[PDB]
């Protein structure tokens, strides 16, 4: 590796910095509350008894977790349609508005509950938009919706004097006219009641069984998108660097427990130089620490090629402890050599006053010596008088001039 | 009348910790020794009230004076309003689209002919007693802080905390109080309703965009807050 | 660290770093090239001395007195009280930006300024020529008062006075830093520098250059790979350039710090290490010697000066 | 400039300018950085050669670690080496010092060096050599009693 | 000054100049150093007595 970074085949003797530690995240966990809201969807599918298709109720929801999780309620669905949208992945889709319209009709009359669709269901009862972007769910009823004497209770329109437009609503009950005269508001010859009633009995045919059809509509329209589904729920790692992503804040490393309190309303936290510390648990209230685990530089130091191969590694402004003779200095951790207690003459500078070296075996490890010891008698009433000269040289290297270059 | 706000108008930027430190920040507060409006004299005209950059309520009621408030664009025919009602034990948060008249009362429980909305927002109720509230809209966000600290506004510092928020994004360009009596008054168009009760003021000061430093102590409370554009030494 | 100052724990990115070029194996070793630097530094000027050298354990050397300057056995750090003082004056791993410790701790060279005064109070200046040669504190003043014209006799015949100046001078130079805290400035404002040059960078990390966010994660999770790519590019040139203005100061800095202490390696030789006829690069006035102190980013000179004083009109032909 | 039309092409040459630029103005700035790091050693150089070479400077370890005598210049192909001569002294002994010398009711004091003894002797010497002398009126001076 | 030299009578230039960071902070800390630098150098030599 020391080859590679100094791109070289004979290295010299020192510490070369090669790359960085660093420990890779096991699990990420994500940690979200648990429920605040939900979807009364209990309501437009399980209620005692739902209303006619020419007077069909709209339930809006916007301040509910959109929890589409349709299954529990009569699994065996007869028909199961999606427009625009797909099945599965509305669950993890957020809209502005989530309109639910409910009625009951007839078993072949299901089929006209789709955008495009002409009938009497569709164009005088309940007309669906071209671009519709929802569900359709439908479900036998017959059991609930249908009695021996006949169940007149649900009633729909037959005629009409125009085709109603997308999402539109019309409970007037005015006699059609069908002849030339308006029949001043009376039932006769030409003088037609719009609605009629169905009768719905068990020993029907799967034709004309009721069925209870939902309709999801849903629309964007450009607003703040308060409903959302579920999340994730997870557990908490500690004293182990993972990746959370807590309330939308996203990192890495470890949580570990604190004992600082913090203000009921404030959950995120920063340092000094706007680095994220700390973070409120949205499942418990609880604080806790955001402290990276091991991380630093490694170094190698090498005596060498033209003596040996024997190299040692170093982590520097890192603890050991967790991921040969291991020894915890104050300028890092170095393996590979041994710690002597003898000081020597420094030749390979680590850090805090560890130096390195080749006995003549293996890399050595020791404090750095300033020099030898000598004390000198000082007295009142003694002197060192010299006696010998002696002529030396000193040489002084000094660089002058550069090499003259241009772009 | 006018009053000077002499050193409050503060409240916390975001929703994070600091311990003994020092933020700076560019937002919305409201201006140190500025010329606020005091309308204690004003018992039941004038109507017009903006909400440009915010409003800072100030109120010294002695024990459920003021019944809620109303923010709205025009106050007219199909215009998103939303009028805050703060009983007992209960409060209540409707946006809906209908007119209202020059001072609408609660003692009364119908303020409009018709509210025909299906908006369901319902939280904790909110109301030596002053009680300080910073009115926001942004991003889509109607933001709104209380606080009630004792004690007419006094030399002392008070931040003001978030409690809730609301995603709504309207042009609200309208303010009114909602004053709590004792006789019955039915007739919108008359304007005169004046019973003698406790003490009833409302202050109305308007936010500006200035540049703050506030100092964290340990424990994460502001406890210093100063500008930057009215003092060489600020 | 150039790949995690820029790239915070994502693998497109630093995949998209290598493209730029050989800054990120340039910037690192300009920066352990500074280090090197500044780890010779200090073995210019404080490891000048050859061998330790100890105080005997009488503690007469003629009426003077040492203690301020001496290291203090009693304390667990062999210091003396001046250094003790100056070290309670000076005021002292995120994002990848480590602090390397210098080789040198506060020991070693607390070691090396008290071998020294050992040889500049026993040996006068031999020790920093040659072999160490023993010679009495009072006939090592008198050299001293004689290299600059002064005869001995006012040495040998008033050096009770004499002493108890340098006694007083030595009981005040505490006071007198005690005081105006802003002495104490030069070792301390680079200091700060560093608190203006290591924090000033993670301040500028919140910064979009440009961006719609500054954190990847948001702008991997929001907007699409291939249109994103632009803003990530984007983020990488403002980070590598404010690495590279970083870098560039770091460098003034170092070589400003290191003619400062080529010039205090060079007061040391002139000052300590023997007698300088120099005006005032050893103090102003007369210059009789010289003791340094140590400090955790620097050394504090102080000169003794012989000054007149009193002087009289008279007649001169 | 071949697969891509100039129209089309404009931003990137543009961004290719601007990165050249900006690795250029980095190699600027450290030829400025390391030239003046230059022009400081050899200012240095120029000093040691003036007090070094041209004539006997007293300071201690500007001419070499110890006594400087003299210096010789050697020439390099991007520096100078000079070769320092050293009179180191050696060899030293233990003898007895005293400040001065009480006679006839004077105290006389040494004019250059000091004296030493050897056990019932006397003499006067300097502070580099040993030269036993006797003590005599013309290295010595009186300046008062023994009092 | 970096809001003038960059941006010339412009409001949304210096909004956005401020996205940059605080380059112009220690810009003009640097030119006020250098400045007061500048200012001791020439009491140093001619201020000695
Ligand atoms: C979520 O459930 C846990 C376990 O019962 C509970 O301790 C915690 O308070 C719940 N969260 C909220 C917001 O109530
Ligand atoms: C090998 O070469 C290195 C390079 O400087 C040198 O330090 C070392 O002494 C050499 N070893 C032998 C055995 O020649
Ligand atoms: C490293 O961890 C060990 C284990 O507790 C500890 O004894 C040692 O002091 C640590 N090193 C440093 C520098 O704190
Ligand atoms: C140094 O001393 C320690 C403790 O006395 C001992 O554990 C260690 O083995 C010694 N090192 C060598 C190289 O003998
Ligand atoms: C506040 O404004 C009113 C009128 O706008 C004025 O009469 C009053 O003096 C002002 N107060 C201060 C303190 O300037
Ligand atoms: C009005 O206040 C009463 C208590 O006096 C409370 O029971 C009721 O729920 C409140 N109504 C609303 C709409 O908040
Ligand atoms: C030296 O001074 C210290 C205090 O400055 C004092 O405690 C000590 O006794 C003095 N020693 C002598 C020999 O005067
Ligand atoms: C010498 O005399 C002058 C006036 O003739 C006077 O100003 C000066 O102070 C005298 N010198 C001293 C040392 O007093
Ligand atoms: C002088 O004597 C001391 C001890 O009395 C001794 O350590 C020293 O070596 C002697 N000097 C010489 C030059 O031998
Ligand atoms: C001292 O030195 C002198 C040199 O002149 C010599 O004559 C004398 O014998 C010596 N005495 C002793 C005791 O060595």
């Amino acid at each position: 590796e020391t080859k590679c970074t100094l791109k070289s085949f004979t290295v010299e003797k020192g510490i070369y910095q090669t790359s960085n530690f660093r420990v890779q995240p096991t699990e990420s966990i994500v940690r979200f509350p648990n429920i605040t809201n939900l979807c009364p969807f209990d309501e437009v599918f399980n209620a005692t008894r739902f209303a006619s298709v020419y007077a069909w109720n709209r339930k809006r929801i916007s301040n509910c977790v959109a929890d589409y999780s349709v299954l529990y309620n009569f699994a065996p669905f007869f028909a199961f349609k999606c427009y625009g949208v797909s099945p599965t992945k509305l669950n993890d889709l957020c809209f502005t508005n989530v309109y639910a319209d409910s009625f009951v009709i007839r078993g072949n009359e299901v089929s006209q509950i789709a955008p495009g669709q002409t009938g009497n269901i569709a164009d005088y009862n309940y007309k669906l938009p071209d671009d519709f972007t929802g569900c359709v769910i439908a479900w036998n009823s017959n059991k609930l919706d249908s009695k021996v004497g006949g169940n007149y209770n649900y009633l729909y329109r037959l005629f009409r004097k125009s085709n109603l437009k997308p999402f539109e609503r019309d409970i007037s009950t005015e006699i059609y006219q069908a002849g030339n005269k308006p029949c001043n508001g009376v039932a006769g010859f030409n003088c037609y009641f719009p609605l009629r009633s169905y009768g719905f009995r068990p020993t029907y045919g799967v034709g004309h069984q009721p069925y209870r059809v939902v309709v999801l509509s849903f629309e964007l329209l450009h607003a703040p998108a308060t409903v959302c589904g579920p999340k994730k729920s997870t557990n908490l790692v500690k004293n182990k660097c993972v990746n959370f992503n807590f309330n939308g804040l996203t990192g890495t490393g470890v949580l570990t427990e604190s004992n600082k309190k913090f203000l009921p309303f404030q959950q995120f936290g920063r340092d000094i130089a706007d680095t994220t510390d700390a973070v409120r648990d949205p499942q418990t209230l609880e604080i806790l620490d955001i402290t990276p685990c091991s991380f630093g530089g490694v170094s190698v130091i090498t005596p060498g090629t033209n003596t040996s191969n024997q190299v040692a590694v170093l982590y520097q402004g890192v603890n050991c402890t967790e991921v040969s003779n291991v020894f915890q200095t104050r300028a890092g951790c170095l393996i590979g050599a041994e710690y002597v207690n003898n000081s020597y003459e420094c030749d390979i500078p680590i850090g805090a006053g560890i130096c390195a070296s080749y006995q003549t075996q293996s890399i050595i490890a020791y404090t750095m010596s300033l020099g030898a010891e000598n004390s000198v008698a000082y007295s009142n009433n003694s002197i060192a008088i010299p006696t010998n000269f002696t002529i030396s040289v000193t040489t002084e290297i000094l660089p002058v001039s550069m090499t003259k270059t241009s772009v | 009348s006018y009053t000077n706000s002499f050193t409050r108008g503060v409240y916390y930027p975001d929703k994070v910790f600091r311990s003994s430190v020092l933020h700076s920040t560019q937002d919305l507060f409201l201006p140190f020794f500025s010329n606020v409006t005091w309308f204690h004299a004003i018992h039941v005209d004038n109507p017009v009230l903006p909400f440009n950059d915010g409003v800072y309520f100030a109120s010294t009621e002695k024990s459920n004076i003021i019944r809620g408030w109303i923010f709205g664009t025009t106050l007219d025919s199909k215009t998103q309003s939303l009028l805050i009602v703060n009983n007992a034990t209960n409060v209540v948060i409707k946006v809906c689209e209908f007119q209202f008249c020059n001072d609408p009362f609660l003692d009364f429980r119908v303020y409009s002919s018709a509210n025909n909305c299906t908006f369901e927002y319902v939280s904790q109720p909110f109301l030596k007693n002053l009680r300080e509230f910073v009115f926001k809209n942004i991003d889509g966000y109607f933001k709104i802080y209380s606080k009630h600290t004792p004690i007419d506004l006094p030399q002392g510092f008070s931040a003001l905390e978030p409690l809730v928020d609301l995603p709504i994004g309207i042009n609200i360009t309208r303010f009114q109080t909602l004053l709590a009596l004792h006789r019955s008054y039915l007739t919108p168009g008359d304007s005169s309703s004046g019973w003698t009760a406790g003490a009833a003021a409302y202050y109305v000061g308007y936010l500006q965009p200035r540049t703050f430093l506030l100092k964290y102590n340990e424990n994460g409370t502001i406890t210093d807050a100063v500008d930057c554009a009215l003092d060489p030494l600020s | 660290d150039c790949t995690m100052y820029i790239c915070g724990d994502s693998t497109e990115c630093s995949n998209l770093l290598l493209q730029y070029g050989s800054f990120c194996t340039q910037l690192k070793r300009a920066l352990t090239g500074i280090a090197v630097e500044q780890d010779k530094n200090t073995q210019e000027v404080f490891a000048q001395v050859k061998q330790i050298y100890k105080t005997p354990p009488i503690k007469y050397f003629g009426g003077f007195n040492f203690s301020q300057i001496l290291p203090d056995p009693s304390k667990p750090s062999k210091r003396s009280p001046i250094e003790d003082l100056l070290f309670n004056k000076v005021t002292l791993k995120f994002n990848g930006l480590t602090v390397l410790p210098p080789l040198l701790t506060d020991e070693m060279i607390a070691q090396y300024t008290s071998a020294l005064l050992a040889g500049t109070i026993t040996s006068g200046w031999t020790f920093g020529a040659g072999p160490a040669l023993q010679i009495p504190f009072p006939m090592q003043m008198a050299y001293r008062f004689n290299g600059i014209g002064v005869t001995q006799n006012v040495l040998y015949e008033n050096q009770k006075l004499i002493a108890n100046q340098f006694n007083s001078a030595i009981g005040k130079i505490q006071d007198s830093l005690s005081s105006t805290p802003s002495a104490l400035g030069k070792l301390q404002d680079v200091v700060n520098h560093n608190a203006q040059a290591l924090n000033t960078l993670v301040k500028q990390l919140s910064s979009k250059f440009g961006a719609i966010s500054s954190v990847l994660n948001d702008i991997l999770s929001r907007l699409d790979p291939p249109e994103a790519e632009v803003q990530i590019d984007r983020l990488i040139t403002g980070r590598l350039q404010s690495l590279q203005t970083y870098v560039t100061q770091q460098l003034i800095r170092a070589a400003e710090i290191r003619a400062s202490a080529n010039l205090a390696a060079t007061k040391m030789s002139e000052c300590v290490l023997g007698q300088s006829k120099r005006v005032d690069f050893c103090g102003k006035g007369y210059h009789l010697m010289s003791f340094p102190q140590s400090a955790p980013h620097g050394v504090v000179f102080l000169h003794v000066t012989y000054v007149p004083a009193q002087e009289k009109n008279f007649t001169t032909a | 400039l071949s697969r891509l039309d100039p129209p089309e092409a404009e931003v990137q040459i543009d961004r290719l300018i601007t990165g050249r630029l900006q690795s250029l103005q980095t190699y600027v700035t450290q030829q400025l950085i390391r030239a003046a790091e230059i022009r400081a050693s050899a200012n240095l150089a120029a000093t040691k050669m003036s007090e070094c070479v041209l004539g006997q400077s007293k300071r201690v370890d500007f001419c070499g670690k110890g006594y400087h005598l003299m210096s010789f210049p050697q020439s390099a192909p991007h520096g100078v080496v000079f070769l320092h001569v050293t009179y180191v002294p050696a060899q030293e002994k233990n003898f007895t010092t005293a400040p001065a010398i009480c006679h006839d009711g004077k105290a006389h004091f040494p004019r250059e060096g000091v004296f030493v003894s050897n056990g019932t002797h006397w003499f006067v010497t300097q502070r580099n050599f040993y030269e036993p002398q006797i003590i005599t009126t013309d290295n010595t001076f009186v300046s008062g009693n023994c009092d």
